[PDB]
């Protein structure tokens, strides 16, 4: 067991495209999308909601109400996707999420750690993928190396046993 | 940069995740980073 880290290699310009296609072939039982800002949360949830997907977001600047009830709701699978910031601060370990995509890429190694996992755990089945554009690779770079770990090229075909619960 | 594009624009094909993997070559890059550090 352990999650299957791939990156797609995109400007940002395509990263849309890029997600309706992951959207269309995965195979996510529950999904999280990180981006790197509040409004880029909500710019993406939008987009995607026009792609034809339901989701909910949370971000730092939201009421602590309303924030509380969209992560319980997610959590109960109201919905199939979530779009968020950094929340979570020990990490982050829903049991359906077999995916978790970086529409934006952290900085920092420890973001990285907390996003694909949560802390004083073992490794799970899931994957991670990464969308990487040109400005991410210094940040990608030093995240593989502090990690001490490898993020591969989405390759042709997802072997389904890699993210599928008891499934190919 | 421009992050928002409607699904009338997006193309009916899927993402060529293989065409644009090789505008990125990984290894080079890593040594043209650690060559101007």
């Amino acid at each position: 067991k352990g999650v299957t880290q791939y990156y797609a290699y995109v400007t940002e310009r395509q990263k849309v495209h890029c997600l309706n296609t992951l959207f269309s072939r995965l195979q996510i039982n529950q999904s999280i999308i990180f981006c790197n800002s509040s409004q880029r949360v909500e710019l993406l949830a939008k987009k995607i909601s026009q792609l034809g997907y339901s989701c909910f977001y949370i971000h730092a600047k939201m009421r602590q109400e309303h924030r509380n009830r969209v992560f319980h709701d997610f959590r109960n699978g109201l919905c199939r996707n979530l779009v968020c910031t950094d929340l979570f601060t020990r990490g982050i370990d829903i049991q359906a999420v077999n995916v978790v995509i970086n529409f934006d890429f952290p900085k920092l190694a420890e973001t990285y750690l907390h996003r694909i996992g949560r802390s004083g755990r073992f490794g799970h089945l899931g994957l991670a993928i990464n969308l990487i554009t040109y400005d991410d690779r210094f940040n990608l770079k030093s995240i593989e190396e502090q990690l001490g770990t490898e993020i591969k090229p989405i390759p042709s075909n997802i072997d389904k046993s890699l993210y599928v619960a008891e499934y190919h | 940069d421009l992050f928002g594009d409607d699904i009338e624009e997006i193309p009916d094909t899927d993402f060529d995740f293989e065409g644009n993997l090789a505008l990125f070559d990984k290894a080079a890059v890593f040594e043209e980073i650690d060559t101007y550090e």
